[PDB]
Order: structure tokens, then C-alpha cells, then sequence
């Protein structure tokens, strides 16, 4: 959908550590479906010989599972779920404002003008300072440019959506290190287990070991690390968006740099989008700016007049 | 696909081996999340009858999973993640500059402009007249011009390549200190001690560890394949660091073409050209003739005769 | 197809909420042939030791699948079965007002009329307030929306197809949040069954534990929270269709805002096509109510005029 | 690809209610493959024909392995072979289906025929001449009048011939008695599905019991999954005969051009028969536009018009 | 793709023949690998070599767990027969050699770069107007329709000359019918030894304690099923193999005659070709009529003259 | 895609065999992560150095379950040999090696560069319709031919110069054979080694109390049915392989000759070329002489020079 000019190096890297997070929390699943499982020996009272339970296969089995629902802690057990939800739920806003039908219809406008308009060798003209097919396809683009102004600077839902989704990712990251972390060293491999189901086997105290604890710690350190890496890169991306004022783009730069100076002052929506674009590449930003200007549509009918006359 | 001209020999020998290697490290973990296991007998002392130890089979599997998770060691346990990991790293840090946007538009722009020169005739006549093909050719000349004055102000791409191989080769170094410093600890049979007399009776027993011996072949060719990744970003550094890749001669194609005011470039406009030259001298040599002056003048010679 | 033009956000919601369901439900439905299993333990009559029971391992075997038949109910054995069906029949009723064929007829060419009305530059320049080729497709473009007018302002069949779709959705989401928060905590870890096998084993009560117990409640709460929140956008759909009176709409704004005011009062489906379009866009709205006014038709006659004298 | 528009309604349905049979059927045999067996306990008691019904528990001094061939040997023998072979027969239903189904589009005679139906369609409908003629260049006219003579080659090389009227009909006729004894076998073979199968296979010289007495897992929701194998048969059967009678309640080897020569300008386009006839009552049952859109190039008044027109714009 | 003209009804069934073989060789297979199994007990009377066949009280033999696995194990190896134990493998054979044998010709490059360019001049001359024309112009169509006929004379004097592919294509069908005929053999007379209960008397006393024991194969009566199933789709190959073959040698297929086409049409002087053109115009026939039909202007010289005076027509 | 006209009839055996050893290696590898295992069973009476063989009743052996999957591991370790353990991977290993080799000079940058020029000049001139009109104007097709004329030209001057094709192709055909020696040596004398009753003496007496157990390898028969298979496979690519280094060094391919051309067709100053352009001519002619002969047009200064003469009568 050639989406990537509008997504920045922090976007996509956040899209990228999304996706790892993806990865290990299906990878953590896959696990805790196939062989979590606790063994759980009774605490008997006081040439070596093994010590006789008196309990069959699946007495053992029966405490096994009662001490894997009882003595288990949910944290040790339900971590690659919510690693699962919190996964989906950064990566459905990573692409969310340019998923919604209206801010997704206005970035496919953008883009496709802005595609055209780099395709557009009166750009190149008039940077550097024709045909009468070009100078109808200029004066049909310069009109798209002039109805899209009116489009998308009246509004400004596409920056209040990026500040959402933003805000909504800074507060998942904040959450997620906040009860994470206190959860770390709580995950233990032995766990005394008190099922009081004496009645049935005949011991009351049952001494388990979680298989899945070591390895679910070393994928919750290295989750815990991944997150803190894209909440990192989060609150840059914070600081960038209360940084520059982005309601408004001065061209200031852009009609000192070109030899046309009657480009407007683009705001509200239209200005976060060349933003955007700045913050990926400005050549995309002089076209615009050099398709803003009122002195190349002078030139450009000067010319058709030229041409026709 | 269009992005293969910028990877040379090396790049590519670098991405089938990683490739090779993650192959290794999802093999690895398949057989360690599925089918690892420590298969362990207590020691009784430390015709024929069998020795009773009178431990149930749910003991024996504490007794397993416990002597698996406390006494064997911890590259045995851990060898294809920490694998899957590098080989992680390593695809990274590969097609790192393809996916930075800064750099990632200036390859964009250096491709589509080298398979535009390449596939105009203007190149063939030069070497050796419609208006569209006049047009088109003085359009290619005006945005050669452009992406010359527009990147060779800026060197980040050659900055990124040339840390992105300094970390692929102390990646390297790494692995081949660490991986081999921890390879002998991978054997079958490992004695455990764990004191859980009081569950079972028995203190030590003696452990044996199925997939030790198909861990440490899995290992050995890890490590060769690390060798010879590491030897080939050993040549690509020589080559980076043989020759000043900021600056791009153009003596022998102007020597050899008809033109011979061919300038200089610089920045990351000669690393792309070095790159170019490395995979095929041909689509450099055919994009030389956009950069002489002399060819923009015949080229509106032709015109101006085709205006008359 | 570009059905969001008359898609609300409300609706793509919906979809997604039912896309998030049938997940939840195919995950509960993978676990339950791998977590179901059943283990029993028979009640045995009144230095600590184990209890022999003295049942071979087949005799627990049997027990187990005789009490998984018996003393589970069925909401805890065929649950994700039955969420599967609840989310393919909301995905089926997702776009029925428009899956019916004639009104996806009138649907794709009213969308197709719009996207001629947005490319037309005769909007544009009504907007501000031409070739004669340009001219002619306006003439066109005026009779073609002047027949969907005649062809479909008369009946209110969309309408009343929207309004069934919704209220169908209702009384779904009704019926499932009755019948499905009955089961909440009828769901338990234990159950006890006298499945009467005492001529095979010896024992008449058996106490049991499900093994996907705990894990299928906590995906039934997750299951219900969705589905309120599918219920509380369907609310919100009622609410939205009863507060405005979606028979009629006028276009006063945008006969003072424009130089034109003979645009008439657009009622029945023509007019919710058209609030549903200013849901999405009001620009969308405006620029084909300029083409409503008779002032626009008498302009372009004048046009016309001088075209041919 | 564009072979959409040769499947109506009831076409598209047939072809989801195979598909959902399909995913039973998988479903089905991933069952039978990992999880199913039996669990068989022998009786001590055996009084009665059956297990007769008659603490602590009971001792029958029996090994793993014997109980598991004890096992084997009920589910082999004293199982119907319908809880055993239930997503298998769903699977060879489905593929019989969906060959039948889709018989023609692979038989090349039938495949041919409606290759170039399908591209003559496309070609007229797309033709600015049938819009012209609803409401130019003389490229254009030229072009028309290529297609015009397409038109007359496809009409003189497919009207004599009958094979796609018949394989549809055998097609439709072939479903319709699979369905029926579907509906008759399964039906009748329903109730065997069983939870408890008591099983009396005399293997006293390696086990020591005469009857056990089993349990099948599977069973309950082998007969969920019947249930709604039978429904869905139903729904087919119900759709196949429809289509039948569709066929059957009037004549498709003749097409009739009434509706359409009185709807436009044109009224000297002449009944199509046999393939033809078919084809466009197939596409009437998916859309009477591509019909209208085609119908200009059967009547010779629209070449003569077009022939005008290229004379009056040559000159 | 555009090999599908290539291909008669015989073609197409026996490829889907083999698809559905293919995934009955990959089921069997699968259960083969995981499910196959031999649950044996022993038998404490003996009276013969078989295994003898003599409240109630279970049966004790001492064996554990691993005696028991042994057991099943070399009962498997020793007394199970081949068959029974490599069914899905022969049939994945199998059906690999008839896909080869159906894609021989298509793969072998002598053969397919005559086929690829037969179907695409084909292709271009059905699409040419030029054909449609001739059978009831533009300068730029009457050059190409020129240079289509320069090179259909071409192709004709590269292409008739070897008779390669009707070899090849011979070849393929002998191959596969006598593979059904071998199949038909050994599988029918090897079908019986799939059963249930099979006898060992694998000699492991010294081991387990026993001499005889009596084994049940799980998967016996679903790979008899399947095989049998097997059997049935291999009946139905060999039929249709039986009909190629009577087909190719009813009638000389190297030698191709217009005689019909030119009788339809106003050209008589449509030329006879042989070989390879000739085979590749029959599978043509067998596929549809038209395309050969279409194919047959390019062939006759009076379409050539009419060309010719078209062309000096729009020259001047 | 197009690289199908630079691969001849040996190349694509090769591809198909490897393919279908590649298949056997993963089946293989499968099979060894599923159930590769063995089932030992101590033997109390031993009389020789190795297991001596000695109603009835089952032999007590006193051993858990836990102690026999011990005994089971420490024998599949110890005493099981190495190539029915590691048979797979070896396979695997050796498919990936025949792989690389063959697709070497697709993926070597320099090698891929010149196929990749020479295929699209190649299917350039094959659509060319100068060389219909040669072998039997338009000016913009005039043009494209003489821009056609340039690039074969300056092809020729480019390619011929260098040998690196050549040379690499017959290295990767000298490693294939060397590999499939190696291969059919070691694997042929390591085949014995796979057999289902392997006995071992792993000194585990103080852990389970026997020293000798008679093991069982489940595998061992299909393992070896498989060692079997892929002996042949690697036999039929050892001689595919030697014919073509006989085919390789029986002419000098780097001096290619159109002898034929200049003695048929009219132009007759075709020159001979050399190194790697002749080359990939020889292995153009081997998968088709047909695009070498519509080739060959260019390379001539006639058909150059009659291309020239038309556009100067076409121009005025
Ligand atoms: C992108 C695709 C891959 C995504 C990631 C997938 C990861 C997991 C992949 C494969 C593992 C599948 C098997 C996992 C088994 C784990 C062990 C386990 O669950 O053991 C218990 C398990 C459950 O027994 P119950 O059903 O409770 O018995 C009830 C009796 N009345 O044991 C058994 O059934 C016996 C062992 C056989 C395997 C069990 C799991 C079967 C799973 C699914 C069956 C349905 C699959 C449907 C889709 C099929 C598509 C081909
Ligand atoms: C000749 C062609 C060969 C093709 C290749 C075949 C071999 C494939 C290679 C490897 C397969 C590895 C599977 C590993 C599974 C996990 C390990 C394991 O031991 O699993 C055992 C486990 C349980 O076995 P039992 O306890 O014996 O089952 C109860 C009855 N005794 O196995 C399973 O769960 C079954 C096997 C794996 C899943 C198979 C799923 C098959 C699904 C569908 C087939 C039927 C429908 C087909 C529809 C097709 C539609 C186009
Ligand atoms: C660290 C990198 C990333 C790792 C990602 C791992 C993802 C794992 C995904 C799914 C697996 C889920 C569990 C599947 C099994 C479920 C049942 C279970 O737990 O165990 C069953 C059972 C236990 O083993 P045993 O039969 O006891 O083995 C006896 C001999 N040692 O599992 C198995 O047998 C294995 C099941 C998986 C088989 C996979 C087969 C294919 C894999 C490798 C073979 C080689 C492939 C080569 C490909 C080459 C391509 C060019």
C-alpha cells in the first residue's frame, strides 16, 4: 500500500519490536501448552533405599493437576496469554490511524498526490528555474493539490489519532513495566503445595517444581527488555510530537530554498502529514511546496497561454 | 529482486549462511522444547538380578526434572536460543540500511535511476532519434544531476554499512569466544546432587542427557558456520578499508569510453558505485555516460537537430 | 469495492470485535482436544501413608472418560464449539444491508456516482462560486443522479434493511449475554459423579478435576467482555438511528454556505445513504448537494449556451 | 478467475456446503488419527447375554498390554465400522462432490465451450458499440464487426452441439443420487455411534475374560459431527433439486429472446439453441445484463446499423 | 496454464487419479509412521506352530513394560509381512513414477521447447483477426499476419522433420501401462497379508520367557481399506492407459489430414503434415476442433495469395 | 522463469533427483526426531563374550521402567553405530551441498550478471522479427533492431573476452563428482552398520545390575530400505554427473563453431566465438539449437549491413 513513506524509523522500529514481541509470546504459548506441567511429591515423615508413597500413577496425576490450579501462581501460568493480548493490542494501533475509513482515505489521497507530484517533471522545471499534454496533466494536478488543501486542513482528526495512539501505546508500555516487573522474581521453579485433599491420597503438604519456570523467566527478562527498548522509543517519539508545534508548517525553508515564495503556511492535518513525510525524507516536501506556490501556476499558464498562442 | 544489484558476493554468501543458521537454531529448538529430557538413576552406592531402588515413576520424574533444571548446565539447556538469537542479529543488522528510511530512499532513488540508464538506448549510441526518447533522455539527465547534487552532500549510508559490519564482526568474535569456551560442557552423562532425600531417599544420582550428543554435533557445525561467517566479514572490512570508498574513480571508463570529463563523486554516490562495481562494472560503465558533460551537450545537439 | 464511504466506524468495529471473537473461539476450541482431559480419583471410605485404592491404570482410564461423559456438563465439553457458531453467524449478519442484491446494486452505484461527483472538477468550481467534453459529462453526470433520485428517494427498502440488520444484532447479543452469563459460574474445577461402574470397579462415587477449567472461564469472561462491548456499540447504533430522524435530510448548511440554495429536502433511503456519507464525510455531503440546486442546473445550461452560440 | 459468472446462486452455495463438509471431514479424521480409541474393562460377572451388574477396588490382575490388545481387539471386531470410518466416507462424499461439481470446467470438450463463452462475454461486454446501440471511430467499428463475426462463428460452431446441457444434467443427476444415498446410509447407520460398546470377542486363551465392557470418547462427538454431516446433506440435497426442477420445469435447450427483443430497439434476434440456450440461461440465473449487453450482436439490424455508421463517420 | 490444451480428458483424469493416489500414499504414510503399531501377547498353550486358542481371573505373564515393547518390536521386524509394513511407500513410488512418466515430456527440453513453442504459435495465430477474416485490413496487421505466416513456415520445416515427441510421448504410455500392469500384479496378490491377528514365533525365549506369540495390527483393516481403494484408482489408470494407447495405435497419428477442415472451408489446397505437427493437431482434435481449424489458414496458400493482395493493396 | 533455456536435460535430472533426496533426508530426519529409539532387554544368561541364547513362564528382570529407558539411552549413546543415528543429517547435509553447487553460478554475483544479460539479449532476439526477415520495414522496428545490432555487438565484445562461466561450471561439476565418489565410498562401506538386533555392554552393572543387553532398532529395516534408496539416487546423479564432465571435456567449449550456419543459411561471415559466450551458446544449442540459430543472425556483418540498406530505403 506503499505505506512505509508515512510510518518513520521509530514506527517502523516499533512495528519491528512488536513483531519480536509477537514472536516470543507465540513461541511462550506453544510451550505452556505442550509441556507445562508441575510433579508434585508428598513431604513423607522422617544402605540407601527410596522412600514407598503407597500412591498409584494417577493419584499422582491427580495431584499434579490440583497443585498446578491451586499451588501455581496465575503469573506463572497465564504470562504468554496476556504477552498475546498485549501484543495485539500495540500492534492493532500501530496501524490504527491509517486504518480508520477516513483518516485512511485522506493518507491514500496524500499519498497518491504526493506520488504524482514526484513524478511530475514540471517540479523539475521549476526547481530548475514543454508539452501541452504535461502542462494539462500539471494544471490537472495543480487543481487536485488546490481541492485537497480545502479537504484536509479544515480538520485535524489524523493528528487527535496519532496523539491518541501515542498516549494509548505510553500508557500499555507504562502498565506493562509497572505490574511486569514486580512479578519477576516472584516466578520460582519449587512451590509447596497445600491441596487438602488428604481424604483421597493421604498426605496433606505436597512439595511441586514448575517445569516451565526457568525458561518462562528468561522469556519474561528478555520481554521485559524488548518493552522497555519500544518504551523508549515511544517517549522519543513523544518528545518529538510535543515538540515541534505540528498544527502548523511554516515554508519558510521551502520558499527561501526554492525561487517561489507565495507558498501558505500549511496547517492542522495537512501540515502532520508533510511532517511526516519531512521526517522521512524532504524531497516529497519540496515537491509539495514548489506544487504550493502561486508563481509556478503563473509560470505554468503563462506557458499554456504560450503554447496555445 | 531490484535491491540485488547492491548486494555483492560476500552479502550474499552472509545471507545463505544466516539462513543455514536459523535453519540449525529452529531444528535446535525443536528438539529442545519438544524432545529434551535427563533420564536419571539414583546411585545405590556411591546369575544376574536387577538392582531395586523402590521409586515410583513419578518420583523418577521429579527426580528428572529437577536434576534437568538444577545441576545440567546451562549451554546444554540453552544452545539454539541463544542461536536463534544471533541469527537474529545477524539478518538484522544485514538489512539494516534497507530498512532505515533515510538510507532506505537514497537505494530506492540509486536503483530506479541505474535501471533507467540502463535500460535507455542513449547509453547504447553513446558508446556506439524519437522526441519521447529525447525527452525522456534529458529528464534522466536533470534528475541524475538532481540525486547527484541531493546525496553526495550526506555519507550516511557508507557510515551505516561500515557500523553494521563492525557489529556483524564482534558479533562474530563474540559467538566464537563464548560458543567455544562453553562446548566442552555438553556430555551425556552428568552426575547431579540436588539433596531431596526427604522426598525420595536417595542424595546423588547419575543423569543421562539423550539429545547431549546430536546438541554438540549441532553445535560443532554452528561454530564452523560462525567461522566462516566471520572470515568472510573479515574480507568485507579488508575491502572497505583497502581502498577510501568516499571517493569513486572514473579513469578507466573514461578512458576506455569516448568521454573523458567524467568527474568524481563522493559521499555515498562512490560507496554505491564501488557496490555497483563489485556486482557488475557493466551497469556502472553504462551509468557513466549521465555524469559527463560532454554527452548532455551531444544530447542537445541531437535536439536542436531535431527541432530544425 | 470501497464500501467504507457507507460504512460507519461503528460498524468496522463491529467487524473487528467479531474477528477478535472468532479467534478467542478457534484458541478455546484448539485447547479443548488437548487440555480436556478428566482425572479422577474414587471417594474412599473414612505415621501418614498413601491410600491404595487398588484400580489397575485402565480402571482409572475408564473412570476418567465415563465421569468426562457423565459429570461434565455440556457448556464445560462443547463450549467453543457453540461460540464458533455465534461468530460466524455474526459475521454473516455483519453486512447484510448491503448484501442484499438490490441494495448492493444501489450501493455500488451510489458509491460510484459519489467518487464521479469527487473526481467531477464541475464540483470544484460550483464549490468556488470548462471544456465542452467536461461539460457534457456533467450534463450526464446531472441526469444520471436526477434518476437515482426519481429511482430510489420514492422507496425506504436500505433503510428498513439496516434497521432489521441492527435489530437482528440486538437480539442476538441480548440472547447471548442471557444465555451465556448463566454458565459463568456453573463452570467448576471439581465435579463429583456417580457414574455407576461399581460391577467394574468396586467404588460408586468418583471425585473428579477438569483440567481446562479455570483456563475456559477465563475465556468465557473474555468472550462475554467482548461481546458487551459488541452490545454497547449496538446501543449506541440504536441511539445514533433514533435521536436524528433518519427519514429525511435537509441541506439548509449547505445552502448557505454555498452562493446556490434550490437544493430540495432529500428523504426515505436517498437520505440515509446520504447521513450515513456525512457521517463519514460531510465534504462528501456537500459537494453532492451542490449538485442538487436548481441554480447549478440553470448555470450549467447557461454554459451550454455559450458553448453552442 | 471470470468462471464466477457461470455459478448462480445455488452453484456458490453447493460449493460452501462442501467446503464446511470438508472441514468436518479433516476435523474427523485428525480425531480418528490421534485421539481415538477405546477403554475396555472386563466384566466378572456375566451371568446374563451382556455385562451383568453386580470398598474396595476390583482386581483383574491383567497387564498394560493386555489390556491394550484387549482394547484393540473390541475397537477391531465388536465396533461398527460407521463410528470407525465416519470422516473417512465424509471425505470420499466430499471429493465426489466437488468432482461432479466441477466435471465440466476440467472435461475439455465442456472446458473449450465455455473458455470461449466466457471470453466472448468479456469482449462484449466491455464493447462501447452495445452502450452505443443502448443509447466512434471507425477502429472501433471495425473491431464490432470482428466481434460481431466471433459471435456468428461461436453461434454456428456451438449451437449443434449438446455437451454441456447434458454433463450439467448428468452432474446435477449424479448429486442427486449421491445425496439420496447419503441421506439413506447414514441415516440408517446413525444410531450405532455408541459411548458404551459391550464386546464379547472370545480371546479367554490370552486374557482370561470372556465379555468387556468399552467406551468410546469419540462417540458422542462422532454423532455431534454426524448430526451435522446429515443436516448439511440435507441442505445439498434440498439445492441439488431445486436445481433439478429448474432444469426440468422448462425446456433449456431453447432460449427465448421475447423479454429482451420487446426491452430494446431491437426485435430480429432469433432463438439460440442447445449449448447456447444453456449458457444463457445460466447467465440470466446469474445476471440478465451480461444477456442484454450480448443479445445486440445476434441481430442483424445492429450490423447494419453499425455498417452505416462506419460509412457515415469513413465519409 | 497454456499447457492445458495439451492435455485430453485421459490426461487430466489420470492426473487427478494421481492427486488423489499421492494423498493416500501421504495419509498411509503418516499413519505408517506414527500409529503403526503391533500389540502381541504371549501364548502359554502351544500345540502346534500357531498360537493355540483353550470366577474368571486375568491372565499373568510376568512381562514388563519393555519385555512387552521387545516383543511388539521384533514380531513387527521378523512376522509381519512387507506389505503390510511398506504399503504407503510403494504407493508413494508409484504415483512419483507415473507424475514423472505424465511430466516427462513437458520437462525433457528436446520435447518442450517444441511443445512451448507449438502452444504459443498456436496461441498467437487463434488470436490474430487475420484468421477470422479469412474464415468469413489494417498495413500494421497484414505485416504481422506476413510475418506469422514467415513464421509458421518456419516452425513446420524445424518441427515435422522429427517425429521426437510421439516417440516420447509412446514411450510414457507403454511405461505406465506396463507399471499397472505390474502394479495390478504384485498388490492384488499381495493384498491378503493385511490382516488382524498375526502369529510370531520370532525365537526371543532366552529374553522374554515364551516362544509363540499371537500380535494384532491396529492399522491392518485401514490400510486394507486403502489399499483396496488403491487397487481400484490403479484399475482405473490402467483403463484409461489401455484407451491412450488404443488410441495412439488406431490410427497413425503421424500423419495429419485437413481433409474435413478443407472440405468445410473454401481452401482445397491445405498441405498434409506429419510427425510431431501431426501428433501435436490430434492432441489438439482431442482437446477442441476450433483451435486446429483456426491453426489450418496459416497452412493454406491461398490464404498466403489473399495476404499478399492485401498487403500490396495497403501498400501504395 | 526464463533461467529454464540455460538449464539442459542433465541439469534438471540433477534438480529432480536432488529434490526427491532432499525429500528422503527430511522423511529421515522426521523419522529420527519421532520414534528412533531402542528397546534393550538384559540377558541373565551369558556364556560367551557377546548374549547367549539359552507351561512357560515370563524372566523377571526386576527393573523399572525409569532404569530400562536409562539402559535404552546409555545404549543408543554408546554402542548404537554412528551412521544409523546420523543418516539423515548426512543426507540433508549432502542435498544442501549438490544444491549449492548447482545453483553456484546462478548466485555468484559476476556469473549471475552474465547469464542474466545473456538470457535477456537472447529472448530479445528470439522475438525479433529481423531475424524472421533475415532467414527468409517498419522504422521504429528498424530502430529497435539496430539498437538490437549494438547490444549483441557489444555483448560479444564484453563477454568473450572472459572465461569465468566455464571455468565455474566445471568446478562445480568436478566438486559434484568428487562429492558423489566420496559419497557412494563411505555410505556403500557404512551400509552393514544398520541392523535391528544390536548388542551392547555400556558397564552400567551398578546402576541396573547387568552389564550385556540384546537392543532392538525399530528403524533399522526402514533406515536401511532408505540407505538403499539413496545409494541408487546417488548412483544414477554420479553417472548424470559423468556424462557431463565427459560432455564437458570431450569438445573445447570455449570455441564454438557455426559451421552449420554459415553452410546452410545465406551469411555466411558468421565468426567463431570463444570462451564464455561460447559456452552458453553450446548450452543453449543443447536445450534448443533453435535459439541459437535465430541468434546467430546478429553476429553477422551481412545481415547488419542489408538491416542498414532498408532503413536508408525506408527513410527516404
Ligand atoms: C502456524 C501453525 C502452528 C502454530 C503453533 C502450534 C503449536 C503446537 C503444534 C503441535 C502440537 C499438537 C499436539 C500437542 C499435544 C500436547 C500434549 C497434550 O495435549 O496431551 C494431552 C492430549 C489431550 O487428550 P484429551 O483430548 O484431553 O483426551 C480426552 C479423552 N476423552 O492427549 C491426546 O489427545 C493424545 C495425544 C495426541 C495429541 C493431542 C493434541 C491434539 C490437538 C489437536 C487436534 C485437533 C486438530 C484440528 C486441526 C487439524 C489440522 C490438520
Ligand atoms: C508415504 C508418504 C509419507 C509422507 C510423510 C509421512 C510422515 C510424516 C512425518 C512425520 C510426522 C510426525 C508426527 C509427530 C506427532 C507427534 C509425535 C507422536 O508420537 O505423536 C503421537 C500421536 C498420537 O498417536 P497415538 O497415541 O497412536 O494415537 C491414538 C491411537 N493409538 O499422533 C497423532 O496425534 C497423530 C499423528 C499426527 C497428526 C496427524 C493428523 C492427520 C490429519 C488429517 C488426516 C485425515 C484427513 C485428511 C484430509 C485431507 C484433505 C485434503
Ligand atoms: C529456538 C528456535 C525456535 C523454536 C520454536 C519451536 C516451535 C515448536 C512448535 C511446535 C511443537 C509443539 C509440540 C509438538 C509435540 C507435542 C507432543 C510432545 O510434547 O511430544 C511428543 C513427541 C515427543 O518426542 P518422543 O516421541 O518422545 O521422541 C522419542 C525419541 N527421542 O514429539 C516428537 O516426537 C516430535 C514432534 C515434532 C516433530 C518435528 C519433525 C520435523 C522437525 C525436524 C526434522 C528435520 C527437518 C529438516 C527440514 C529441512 C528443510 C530444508
Amino acid at each position: 500500500p506503499t505505506y512505509r513513506i508515512l510510518k518513520p524509523w521509530w514506527d517502523v522500529f516499533m512495528d519491528y519490536l512488536a513483531v519480536v514481541m509477537l514472536m516470543v509470546a507465540i513461541f511462550a504459548g506453544t510451550m505452556q501448552l505442550t509441556k507445562d506441567q508441575v510433579v508434585c511429591l508428598p513431604v513423607l515423615p522422617s544402605d540407601p533405599t527410596g522412600r514407598k508413597t503407597n500412591l498409584d500413577f494417577q493419584q499422582y496425576v491427580f495431584i499434579n493437576q490440583m497443585c498446578y490450579h491451586l499451588a501455581l501462581p496465575w503469573y506463572s501460568k497465564y504470562f504468554p496469554y496476556l504477552a498475546l493480548i498485549h501484543t495485539i493490542i500495540l500492534m492493532v494501533s500501530s496501524n490504527f490511524w491509517f486504518k480508520y475509513p477516513k483518516t485512511c482515505s485522506k493518507v491514500e489521497h496524500f499519498v497518491s498526490i504526493l506520488g504524482k507530484c514526484f513524478e511530475s517533471p514540471w517540479t523539475t522545471k521549476a526547481l530548475s528555474e514543454l508539452d501541452k499534454k504535461d502542462g494539462e496533466q500539471a494544471k490537472a494536478l495543480f487543481e487536485k493539490v488546490r481541492k485537497f488543501r480545502a479537504h484536509v486542513e479544515d480538520s485535524d482528526l489524523i493528528y487527535k489519532l496519532y496523539v491518541v495512539q501515542t498516549l494509548i501505546k505510553t500508557a500499555k508500555f507504562i502498565f506493562i513495566l509497572c505490574y511486569t516487573a514486580n512479578f519477576v522474581n516472584a516466578i520460582s521453579f519449587e512451590h509447596v503445595c497445600k491441596p487438602k485433599v488428604e481424604h483421597l491420597t493421604g498426605y496433606e503438604v505436597f512439595e511441586c517444581t514448575h517445569n516451565m519456570a526457568y525458561m518462562l523467566k528468561k522469556l519474561l527478562i528478555s520481554y521485559i527488555s524488548i518493552i522497555c527498548v519500544y518504551g523508549f522509543i515511544c517517549l522519543y517519539t513523544l518528545f518529538w510530537l510535543f515538540r515541534i508545534p505540528l498544527k502548523e508548517y511554516s515554508f519558510e525553508k521551502v520558499r527561501e530554498e526554492s525561487s517561489f515564495s507565495d507558498i501558505p503556511d500549511v496547517k492542522n492535518d495537512f501540515a502532520f502529514l508533510l511532517h511526516m513525510v519531512d521526517q522521512y525524507d524532504q524531497l516529497y516536501s519540496k515537491r509539495f511546496g514548489v506544487f504550493l506556490s502561486e508563481v509556478s501556476e503563473n509560470k505554468l499558464r503563462e506557458i499554456s497561454l504560450n503554447h496555445e498562442w | 529482486p531490484a535491491y540485488r544489484i547492491l548486494k555483492p558476493w560476500w552479502d550474499v554468501f552472509t545471507d545463505y549462511i544466516s539462513i543455514v543458521m536459523l535453519m540449525i537454531a529452529v531444528f535446535g529448538g525443536t528438539l529442545q522444547v519438544t524432545q529434551d529430557k535427563m533420564i536419571c538413576l539414583p546411585c545405590k552406592w556411591v546369575g544376574p538380578t536387577g538392582i531395586k531402588y523402590d521409586l515410583d515413576r513419578h518420583q523418577y520424574n521429579y527426580v528428572d526434572a529437577v536434576c534437568y533444571e538444577n545441576r545440567l548446565h546451562w549451554f546444554a539447556k540453552y544452545f539454539p536460543y541463544l542461536v536463534l538469537l544471533h541469527t537474529l542479529i545477524f539478518l538484522a543488522c544485514s538489512n539494516f540500511w534497507f530498512k532505515f528510511p533515510r538510507t532506505s530512499s537514497k537505494l530506492e532513488h540509486f536503483v530506479s535511476i541505474l535501471l533507467k540508464c540502463f535500460d535507455s538506448p542513449w547509453t547504447t549510441r553513446a558508446l556506439s532519434l524519437d522526441k519521447k526518447e529525447g525527452e525522456q533522455a534529458k529528464a534522466l539527465f536533470e534528475k541524475v544531476k538532481k540525486f547527484r547534487t541531493h546525496v553526495e552532500e550526506g555519507d550516511i549510508v557508507y557510515r551505516l554499512y561500515m557500523r553494521q559490519t563492525i557489529i556483524k564482526v564482534i558479533k562474530f568474535a563474540l559467538i566464537i569466544c563464548y560458543t567455544v569456551y562453553y562446548v566442552h560442557n555438553i556430555k551425556f552423562d552428568v552426575d547431579c546432587t540436588v539433596d531431596i532425600e526427604s522426598l525420595t531417599g536417595y542424595r546423588t544420582y547419575r543423569c543421562a542427557h539423550p539429545l547431549a550428543t546430536l546438541f554438540k554435533i549441532l553445535a560443532s557445525f554452528y561454530i564452523s558456520l560462525v567461522i566462516f561467517y566471520g572470515l568472510i566479514c573479515m574480507y568485507t572490512l579488508w575491502w572497505m578499508l583497502r581502498r577510501s570508498l568516499k571517493k569513486y574513480s572514473f579513469e578507466s571508463i573514461r578512458e576506455e569510453s569516448s568521454y573523458s570529463d567524467i568527474p568524481d563523486v563522493k559521499n555515498d554516490f562512490a560507496f554505491m558505485l564501488h557496490l555497483i562495481d563489485q556486482y557488475d562494472p557493466l551497469y556502472s560503465k553504462r551509468f557513466a555516460v549521465f555524469l559527463s558533460e560532454v554527452s548532455e551537450n551531444k544530447l542537445r545537439q541531437l535536439n536542436l537537430n531535431n527541432e530544425w
